[PDB]
């Protein structure tokens, strides 16, 4: 039996692993996906696959917590997936129990790149021991904490995290990092940061039109917060704003899509 | 049972009995009750003989290990430390113990006090055992910090004399040894008769 | 050849040969001799900057070894701790033909399981108990063999010769000739024997275990 | 043996996936439509030869009382996923004391799915479900496929004639069917494909309505057949 | 109970206060002890019990902290976070094997800003809590058999606007009325001030 | 439980996984450290300059406790472990022994790490090679290195990570004893640019100084980066 | 390919075998037993001018009585020689007395064959030199867990050169100043480098006093000179 | 049911400069009976030159002295053949009496034999395991008579013997306790050890 | 020609190869054969010697299991020994937990179940052994043979080992209904001596063994006289 064993953890002859390096090319396969840091929050936003008249709803309760792309971690943490989508849902489970333990020790909540740094360390672990292949995974994390403000993180399949303030991943992301290099500004609104994202979409999937059915797109954004029951909490104290992750629908976007298809037909005229 | 340490200008002294008694048998007058853990440190026992014997030679032996790994001294504060963290860890399993520990490093003469519940105190004079509660009496009343090497060891000497004069756990020899930069040395061993013969006048 | 590289796989002919490539460790060990008569064993070796070959088992029972020491060192812990045992719980000497059935069955567990390695070493087993004096050998096959004579070792087949032809007349010889026709066996494998090259053991009826000093080993070489 | 079966391959593919997958899509045909309130899944059940036993022959199965499954691919590695899920629907009423919602039924499905492309001396099923039933929020249909990767769909199908199924369901289907309309449309979808005579006793069918999942008997499905 | 720990908010400060007294049934050993412990620049706790379990419950609660503050950029963590952390490790251990640890404590900080993204309202808090686990917020509370006369005297006396100056005098109050009425002698105190320059010792008290 | 031996002799006495390791470290960063009179710098390449990264760049130099610092060149992934073990032992000693741990104690720790990843069934080693410098309770300061193998040296100055040999070769000869604070970061900065493209955004450094430490701003380096991109004109 | 545990046609565990060989790539060791002491020494061989000398010492300390030099793979031999230092402790808790040198070999050889658990041998030979009731000692420990006892040994890429000079000069009768002598003239004969008094290390332990010295630069030089 | 017996009986030792000398009585007791006036199992030889003597209950004397002696051969087969010494058994068995100290043994033990030098040395230990070197010593069912007239006619604090004198006063000793104590009788045993070897003797006591 | 290196893969026509050559080893072993008379049942075995210089009853092949049965072992010999140990194990549960002795057709299929599992699981090899069973209990006497396949059958007369061939046309000459035990150890032994190779093996003895009513149901060797 051990004469059929691949070697998944054994460096090969320059310093290579070899799994991690092929689990890096079928991301760069995937479904692009975009990131984009604004002073109003973080803008997430995917191309979703051709849309069959076949499909279906789950038609779940609460809608702001799961998309195809796009999922919630806690209050304060979403992300976006490229690769394996099976694999996906197993780190998005323990990122979730993770960033709710912490939360029942402390009762505050992680900060992000805390909880980056956990998810990172699960994927390096795979590479090191244990004999079996590596997640085909990357994601694109946003937050909010009290020490750093807004964040954007990437991870990739060797465990590794970096912070942008625009960023790609997937198919046609060399061309979408070009674009994104040239018109993001320190001063974005969050609506001018999800205009620049429908574009940018827009190009890499190639179509004049933006659909509003091959398209994701979410935000964590900060909004007023709600209850103060000092009756029953005669010691809570909670702030003026409190973050939320949110899944725009299609009729939250048919304005900004508008937008986006002016500044397209404006970008043709000068051509 | 009787034994005392304190902290003067010159180091530390201490000085202790010679008896072991269950609390009618005298079983000996001649048990030693400072450990020679290695050169540079000291302990003493009080409660079990056979725990705090036991305890102390792997403590004597964890030192000499780290000399070995680290080429220099362990520290007092961290000696006395590994023997706290030992009786915590059986604080449920019964020991009987009070030990002090002893020496000079690099940040001078130290002296704390260990007991078999995980208890560890740092202060300049103690005294344990069941004769403890007679010489606090003599030496509350000698003790400063500008005694002499010779005036302080006398000090310690008749503090141990008058304990076992009257409790009943203690007696035989009196033992006083000076802990100084240069390690420590043993000064005296006098039988507490001819002690009595000497400060009866 | 695709068949000699682990313990667990026949060849087409039905042979094992990582346990034949075991077995040839034996064959390039210094060599070592014994014999016995009515009431005694004697065990000879060459130990030529001092190697030791010859260990105590018991009051009752030693051994020589030939192949990796680190492999005897192992087999003689582990009947050490068998003698022990036995006499803890009875009161007197463990049985000579037990110890060689567990030493048997010992060495074949490491050849028949791939997380295991064959023993490299090959032991000649002498002493004394109730039934009288025996000599065993045992392989790394796992084989045991109950011998009048025998060496084993790095050109054995000279000194096997040499026994083939008085072995016949061992048991009405006396201790002092049993001793010297080990000496002259040991020779015919081999520089000339001294006291300080050559060990001499001996167990038997009214004789523990015990190992020749340098004097006395003098009256022999 | 505990390396990994299942491995990542130049081009960034897993192949032992696709292979699986490939089992899967040479099993016999499924089928499922969703109406308006209800939903049915059919199968084929071809016996070899008439020495066989038609009767005992399952395609269909009930999970518990609201939900029901059938597949396509390798049958004895189906009756693993059927136990699992059995045995989760039955742990989820002893903590909640109410059915298991069908999307959570189908997560955890999945996930035993993604444990057999990963874990060390195993390979993947070779088997995709489709799984049907009714909670509070309202009818399901479900795919599930060997790589663990489910959807939700209207209708569908799966197995060896699967490509012109789902090209004849797409063109006969409505958003406003009622459920009895659906059991006549989902067997007409599998005659077309069938090789040989369709009977009552060599297919087999079942419904969720009224918040409940039923197998047709033979004498039911005879009468639908006698219609169409 | 043989050592009595006092602590009260004001507006910009919490002082606190214990007892130095360490003891072998009826005999004094020393009356010098500190326990009143810094746990970080803006927080101490003052815990009542024998040494052993004092000192290593505030050992394990000083090395988590540390531990996560390096895996924080070395951000100061808030004084309900740290209070939080130590509800659940004696909760913990009532229900372990080795037993509960048997220590009473007082948690005393300031919280201060992080950065500019942060929306915490900054000031002084304290927490009491008892071995088993309970925890709650107070504006003053105590721990021993002092404790219940310190208590009635903070009820008629304490308000929220005292001065630093009036709030030392208060202190000092309520410490002679301690070695007034209880037997067991608790001669000697040691008191700290939180504030939003750190912890300093009041020399003025005893 | 995966219990493989994948660490193993070769027929001239060679370990080749500790071998590649070496070489996953040799493509990695450089990294440099210099010891003072009273200071020990660290200094670090990095990836390179971008209009999208974010300006609050990720560390890439480690605290280890209050007085202990730590640089690497290999895989990242594989240094952050190793950064939370040595964070681990130091509040482990603490703990045991109430004294804070000795910088050449600490070194042994890791060292003992790696060279054990080197020969457990089941695992490889890891692709690291480390700087780490401190301060004792006596003011003296320390600078060691530890490869893959687990070997561990002390220096006066090093460097690890590509081009490591050139710049060891230009360190050999510059270096003097008892250099001030400005005059250390002078030499590491200027060690670095052998190597190094430009001096703009891609080096981060550290100072330590006995009970100080200080991450360098963007606005002092530049000071420090054209003061010697002027002397190297020379 | 062929697993850990394999044997060759001739008997030998292959990777044995190759542990020998990484040893005869290593820095040069040796020692001289005299009936005065017993004298190790060693090549230090450092990197560059940059490095600290003090923190590469061959030579260790197991307890006061005992002394070590290694070869072959430096990390490693520390684990080998935690392990002496704790059985020599171990001995004296026990039964309150010195360990024997012989005791000490044998317990070091018994941790250096539990492979096949380890992934491979310990790539590591060890001269272990002391003195206990039998006199000075040198012993030599190697992968294979055997052990054996020598009058004068060396170990590592010069040691078939130090075996022609020990096959000529050495007699069982030298005195402590011969030994001394013969000692640097074979580090000098084998070595790169020119042989200053911070590029080697030596140690003696004499059977007047029984305890471990090593000799300081200063003392080393006075052996330079008188050659 | 109680897992611990008391079989009664005692033993004593005195050192000299070049010997040491060592007794044991013969009796072992029931529950308010005698099993049997012969029993050999208090004196227990480690070494040529080292004893070890037991009183409390048989059980586990006999289980202690087999302990001992597995030790002693581990370290003859890990020290090239050699035997431990006296100094060095002593502070082996104190170190394997701490061990239980959970689940004692019920025995009052000494170690006595030649140190070094060649002279005679006894430890006797608590059940624990603290002891201490000493010239003479005793325990048992009579040790609180045998002690103190041992304190009075060896060290004389109120106020060098032969081999063939310091025999004389321990007979003299067992005798007195045989009159006075109910539980020692019969006969003692007596070694004597010296350099050359180990001699014995036997002496009768009254039966009662 | 990869499905012949592990006893866990069928090749394509449906063998399991490193089985069938485990029994090479077995046909290439020295000759046995065994007889089921009314009375009991007759087993002797050629024993290959290696040595003129060995001692009698060296090697032995025949081996008690309980009171009333007892194995022969053809082939590997040590392989054989760790079977008979599990026989005994066997043996011994029977009484103390069923306080029965165990019936022979139980402990020929306990035996078989013991060998099959070995040819089963990547890690281990097969049985190079058959081994010949003899026993009589409450079910009267019985002779079963295992193979290394763990296959199971019982015989009235049986041949194994490289003489099989020949000897098994000489027991079909034989009388089973009417035989005594007397006159089987006559026959078996003229078979044996019959197929003896002369030029190959030099050196050879016999060895036989019975339980009868003669011998009270009690498994032993014969004495050696009766030869």
């Amino acid at each position: 039996s051990s004469r059929y064993d691949s070697r998944t953890t054994t460096f090969s002859p320059e310093g290579r692993l070899y799994q991690v390096e092929y689990a890096e090319e079928a991301i760069s396969q995937a479904g692009t996906v975009i990131g984009i840091l604004t002073t109003g929050g973080v803008v997430l936003g995917a191309e979703k696959g051709v849309q069959n008249s076949l499909f279906d709803s789950e038609n779940m309760e609460d809608k702001n917590i799961s998309g195809e792309k796009m999922y919630k971690i806690a209050s304060h943490i979403g992300c976006s997936v490229a690769g394996v989508t099976s694999d996906a849902y197993a780190l998005l489970n323990y990122a979730r129990l993770s960033a709710n333990r912490h939360h029942y020790t402390y009762q505050e909540p992680m900060a992000a790149e805390d909880l980056c740094r956990l998810l990172c360390d699960e994927k390096q672990l795979y590479t090191q021991y244990g004999g079996v292949r590596p997640f085909g995974v990357s994601f694109l994390l946003a937050g909010w904490d009290r020490h750093h403000g807004y964040q954007l993180y990437h991870t990739d399949t060797s465990g590794n995290y970096n912070a942008w303030r625009a960023y790609a991943i997937g198919q046609n992301d060399q061309v979408a990092q070009s674009l994104l290099k040239r018109d993001w500004k320190p001063e974005l609104t969050l609506d001018e940061g999800i205009v620049l994202c429908l574009r940018v979409l827009g190009k890499t999937m190639d179509t004049v039109k933006l659909s509003a059915e091959r398209l994701e797109v979410a935000v964590l954004h900060k909004v007023p917060a709600p209850a103060t029951q000092k009756l029953l909490e005669p010691y809570g104290v909670l702030p003026k704003t409190v973050p939320e992750f949110k899944i725009l629908r299609e009729t939250d976007l048919k304005p900004l899509i508008a937008e986006a298809d002016r500044q397209r037909e404006a970008e043709e005229a000068a051509e | 049972t009787t034994t005392l340490g304190f902290h003067f200008d010159g180091g530390i002294i201490l000085a202790v009995d010679s008896r072991a008694s269950s609390g009618q048998y005298i079983s000996s007058q001649t048990v030693m009750k400072v450990l020679e853990i290695n050169e540079y440190l000291l302990g003493t026992m009080a409660g079990g003989a056979a725990d705090c014997q036991y305890w102390e030679r792997v403590l004597g032996m964890e030192c000499r290990l780290w000399e070995l790994r680290n080429n220099c001294r362990i520290s007092v504060a961290a000696a006395s430390k590994i023997l706290a963290n030992i009786t915590y860890s059986y604080r449920n399993y019964g020991l009987s113990m009070g030990t002090m520990v002893a020496g000079w490093d690099q940040f001078g003469p130290s002296l704390y006090y260990v007991d078999d519940k995980g208890t560890r105190v740092k202060h300049e004079l103690f005294s344990v055992g069941s004769g403890s509660i007679y010489a606090y009496g003599v030496l509350d009343q000698g003790y400063r910090k500008n005694l002499t090497v010779e005036e302080a060891c006398e000090l310690a000497r008749r503090s141990i004399f008058h304990a076992t004069y009257r409790d009943g756990a203690s007696g035989g020899i009196v033992t006083v040894y000076h802990v100084h930069q240069g390690g420590w040395t043993q000064i005296s061993r006098d039988d507490q008769t001819k002690l009595y013969d000497r400060y009866v006048l | 050849n695709q068949y000699d590289t682990n313990t667990t796989t026949w060849s087409p002919t039905g042979r094992l040969f990582q346990v034949e490539y075991a077995n040839e460790a034996v064959n390039n060990g210094s060599a070592a001799v014994g014999t016995k008569n009515k009431d005694f064993v004697v065990l000879t070796a060459l130990k030529r900057s001092y190697q030791e070959k010859v260990f105590k088992l018991d009051d009752h029972v030693g051994m020589a070894i030939a192949g990796l020491v680190a492999d005897g060192r192992m087999l003689a812990r582990f009947v050490r701790t068998e003698c022990m045992n036995y006499r803890y719980m009875h009161d007197s000497d463990n049985p000579l033909p037990l110890i060689a059935e567990i030493v048997g069955e010992k060495y074949q567990r490491h050849i028949q399981f791939a997380g295991k390695r064959p023993f490299g070493v090959g032991l000649l087993i002498a002493g004394y108990d109730s039934t009288g004096p025996h000599l065993y050998h045992t392989v790394p096959s796992g084989d045991v063999f109950d011998f009048k004579a025998t060496a084993m070792g790095l050109r054995s087949q000279a000194a096997r010769t040499y026994l083939e032809k008085h072995f016949e007349s061992f048991p009405d010889c006396g201790l002092d000739e049993l001793i010297m026709h080990a000496l002259k066996a040991l020779a015919a494998a081999t520089a000339e024997l001294n006291i300080k090259n050559t060990t001499i053991a001996i167990v038997g009826k009214g004789t523990p275990f015990m190992v020749l000093t340098e004097e006395a080993a003098r009256k022999y070489l | 043996s505990a390396y990994g079966l299942t491995t990542f391959s130049p081009s960034g593919r897993l192949v032992q996936i696709e292979y699986a997958t490939t089992a899967a899509s040479k099993g016999t045909t499924a089928l499922g439509v969703k109406a308006m309130d209800g939903v049915v899944i059919a199968a084929e059940k071809k016996t070899t030869s008439p020495l066989a036993a038609s009767l005992t022959v399952q395609k269909v199965f009930v999970l518990d009382d609201h939900v029901g499954c059938t597949y396509s691919g390798i049958g004895p590695d189906c009756r693993v996923l059927v136990d699992a899920a059995r045995k989760a629907c039955q742990k989820y009423r002893l903590t909640y004391h109410e059915p298991m919602p069908v999307s959570q039924l189908v997560r955890h499905i999945s996930s035993l799915y993604q444990e057999f492309t990963q874990s060390g001396g195993v390979r993947p099923f070779g088997c995709s479900l489709l799984v049907a039933g009714a909670d509070s929020q309202g009818n399901h249909l479900y795919q599930v496929d060997p790589s663990g990767t489910f959807w939700a769909w209207k209708a569908t199908s799966i197995g060896k004639g699967s490509t012109d199924a789902k090209t004849f369901l797409e063109k006969r289907y409505t958003n406003e069917m009622e459920i009895e309309d659906a059991v006549h449309t989902a067997l007409l979808t599998l005659k077309e494909g069938f090789d040989g005579t369709m009977t009552a006793e060599n297919t087999q069918v079942g419904r969720v309505s009224e918040g409940k999942f039923e197998l047709f008997t033979v004498d039911q499905l005879k009468d639908y057949l006698d219609q169409i | 109970m043989s050592e009595t720990t006092i602590a009260f908010r004001c507006n910009g400060f919490v002082l606190v206060a214990a007892a130095g007294l360490n003891a072998f049934y009826y005999i004094k050993i020393m009356d010098t002890e500190d326990k009143v412990t810094q746990l970080d620049s803006h927080k101490v706790v003052a815990c009542a019990g024998e040494n052993g379990p004092r000192v290593n419950f505030v050992e394990y609660i000083k090395c988590n902290m540390a531990l996560k503050r390096m895996r924080e950029h070395g951000r100061v963590i808030r004084t309900s976070a740290a209070a939080s952390f130590m509800r659940n490790a004696l909760a913990g251990a009532l229900r372990s094997r080795d037993g509960a640890y048997l220590v009473n404590c007082l948690l005393a900080g300031y919280d201060v800003a992080a950065s500019s993204d942060d929306d915490i309202a900054t000031g002084p808090h304290l927490y009491y809590m008892d071995y088993l686990g309970t925890m709650q917020e107070v504006p003053y509370g105590c721990h021993g058999y002092g404790a219940s006369f310190v208590i009635a005297m903070l009820d008629r006396l304490w308000r929220p606007d005292l001065t630093a100056q009036e709030a030392v005098d208060l202190m000092q109050k309520c410490c002679d009325e301690v070695k007034k009425r209880v037997v067991i002698s608790n001669d000697k105190f040691i008191c700290k001030a939180v504030t939003e320059n750190g912890v300093e010792i009041v020399n003025t008290v005893s | 439980s995966y219990d493989r031996a994948i660490t193993v002799f070769s027929p001239d006495g060679h370990l080749f996984q500790v071998e590649y390791a070496q070489e996953a470290v040799r493509k990695g960063l450089c990294a440099v450290g210099v010891r003072g009179k009273d200071s020990i710098i660290f200094a670090v390449e990095k990836k390179s300059v971008q209009k999208l990264q974010d300006s609050r760049t990720i560390r890439k130099i480690y605290k280890l406790d209050e007085h202990i610092y730590l640089a690497f060149a290999g895989l990242s992934a594989d240094a952050r472990v190793l950064v939370n073990h040595a964070q681990l032992e130091c509040q482990r000693f603490r703990l045991n022994y109430e004294d804070a741990v000795d910088v050449d104690l600490l070194v042994r720790y890791v060292a003992k790490v790696q060279q054990k990843s080197t020969q457990s069934s089941g695992s490889r080693p890891y692709g690291v090679s480390t700087i780490i410098g401190g301060f004792n309770e006596n003011g003296q300061p320390h600078l060691w290195k530890t490869d893959p193998s687990g070997m561990s040296s002390a220096w006066r100055a090093v460097a690890i990570g590509r081009n490591d040999k050139t710049v060891l070769e230009f360190m050999e000869k510059s270096y003097q004893e008892n250099m001030t604070r400005d005059q250390c970061v002078h030499f590491a900065i200027k060690a670095l640019l052998e190597a190094v493209e430009s001096g703009s955004k891609n080096i981060e450094l550290v100072v330590l100084e006995n009970k100080k430490a200080l991450y360098m701003g963007d606005d002092e380096l530049r000071k420090f980066v054209v003061e010697v991109e002027k002397e190297r004109e020379e | 390919d062929r697993g850990v545990n394999t044997f060759s046609p001739e008997g030998r565990i292959f990777q044995i075998e190759y542990a020998i060989e990484a040893i005869k790539l290593g820095s040069t060791s040796l020692g001289i037993q005299t009936p005065d002491a017993v004298v190790i020494a060693a090549e230090k061989r450092v990197p560059s001018v940059l490095v600290d000398p003090s923190s590469m010492n061959k030579i260790l300390e197991i307890d006061y009585h005992m002394g070590t030099v290694l070869s072959g793979m430096v990390a490693d031999a520390r684990i080998l020689v935690e392990h002496a230092r704790v059985e020599a402790q171990n001995h004296r808790f026990t039964y309150d007395e010195p360990m024997r040198v012989e005791s000490c070999a044998l317990a070091t050889c018994d941790l250096s064959v539990r492979f096949g658990l380890m992934s491979r041998p310990f790539g590591v030979s060890l001269l272990i030199a002391g003195v206990d009731e039998n006199g000075p000692q040198l012993w030599q420990t190697d992968p294979s867990g055997t052990y054996t006892r020598y009058d004068a040994q060396a170990i590592g890429a010069g040691a078939e050169a130090a075996q022609t000079v020990f096959n000529e000069i050495y007699h069982r009768n030298m005195t402590v100043e011969e030994a001394e002598t013969l000692a640097v003239r074979i580090l000098k004969q084998v070595m790169e480098e020119e042989l200053t008094k911070s590029n080697i290390e030596i140690a003696i332990v004499p059977a007047s006093t029984g305890k471990l010295e090593v000799y300081d630069q200063t003392k080393i030089q006075r052996i330079i000179d008188r050659l | 049911w109680s897992p611990y017996a008391d079989n009664g009986g005692t033993i004593a030792a005195i050192a000299g400069k070049n010997y040491v000398i060592l007794g044991g009585d013969t009796r072992l007791n029931g529950d308010f009976c005698i099993h049997t006036r012969d029993d050999r199992t208090k004196l227990f030889q480690l070494t040529e030159h080292t004893f070890l003597a037991s009183t409390g209950m048989q059980a586990d004397r006999l289980q202690l002295q087999q302990m001992l002696k597995y030790r002693i051969q581990w370290y003859q087969y890990n020290n090239g053949g050699k035997l431990p010494s006296t100094k060095a058994i002593a502070k082996l068995t104190s170190t394997m009496l701490y061990q239980r100290r959970f689940f004692p043994y019920y025995t009052f033990n000494m170690v006595v034999g030649l140190d070094e030098k060649g002279a005679g040395v006894c430890y006797s230990y608590d059940p624990v395991g603290s002891t201490e070197p000493f010239r003479y010593g005793t325990s048992g069912s009579a040790s609180s008579f045998v002690e103190p007239l041992m304190d009075c006619l060896l060290t004389r604090q109120h106020m060098e013997l032969s081999m063939t004198e310091t025999l004389e006063m321990l007979k003299n000793a067992f005798t007195g306790a045989a009159e006075r104590d109910i539980f020692t009788g019969d006969a003692v045993c007596f070694h004597i050890i010296t350099a050359d070897g180990i001699r014995s003797e036997l002496f009768e006591l009254r039966n009662d | 020609t990869e499905h012949d290196q592990s006893t866990d893969i069928f090749s394509a026509d449906g063998r399991v190869f490193q089985v069938e050559y485990a029994c090479k080893a077995v046909d290439n072993g020295s000759t046995a054969v065994a007889a089921c008379c009314t009375d009991g049942v007759v087993v002797a075995v050629e024993k290959i010697l290696t040595s003129r210089m060995l001692e009698e009853g060296s090697n032995d092949r025949i081996h008690a299991v309980d009171r009333q049965a007892g194995v022969c072992i053809c082939g590997m010999l040590p392989d054989g020994r760790a079977v008979v140990s599990r026989a005994r194990a066997e043996a011994e549960n029977s009484r103390d937990v069923f306080a029965t002795p165990i019936p022979g057709s139980v402990l020929a299929s306990r035996i078989g179940e013991f060998m099959h599992v070995y040819t089963t699981h990547y890690a281990y090899r097969p049985f190079g052994c058959s081994v010949i069973i003899a026993s009589y209990a409450d079910d009267g006497p019985q002779l079963f043979v295992s193979d290394p396949s763990g296959t199971v059958a019982g015989y009235y007369g049986i041949a194994l080992g490289k003489g099989k061939t020949v000897a098994k046309t000489e027991l079909e000459k034989l009388n089973f209904k009417s035989i005594t035990c007397d006159e089987a150890v006559v026959k078996l032994t003229k078979i044996l001596h019959d197929v003896h190779d002369k030029s190959k093996d030099k050196l050879y003895e016999l060895e036989v063994a019975w339980v009868c009513n003669k011998s009270n149901c009690v498994f032993q060797h014969v004495p050696n006289d009766m030869i």
